[PDB]
């Protein structure tokens, strides 16, 4: 049981990984993508991508 | 007669809030019929995702 927990806190932990920021000004990629302009979203994923 | 430094400019300020909440001013889309049981691309009330 403990290693299957142990897996699952891992697994979980990188799903909810996602909605952290990281500093963009958003966290769901279309809306990011769906209000700004090519050369002024591109910085913006590319840090949530890294 | 004054110069340009001084002459009055009109400003306005458009604070729009993008938010979670129900939106109640937006574009002239022609906002049409959904389909369902069969998976689309929508914009969904700018949720855009499929």
């Amino acid at each position: 049981q403990d290693v299957v927990n142990q897996n699952a806190q891992a697994l979980n932990t990188l799903v909810k990984q996602l909605s952290s920021n990281f500093g963009a000004i958003s966290s769901v990629l279309n809306d990011i993508l769906s209000r700004l302009d090519p050369p002024e979203a591109e910085v913006q994923i590319d840090r949530l991508i890294t | 007669t004054n110069g340009v430094g001084y002459q009055p400019y009109r400003v306005v300020v458009l604070s729009f809030e993008l938010l979670h909440a129900p939106a109640t001013v937006c574009g002239p889309k022609k906002s049409t019929n959904l389909v369902k049981n069969k998976c689309v691309n929508f914009n969904f009330n700018g949720l855009t995702g499929t």
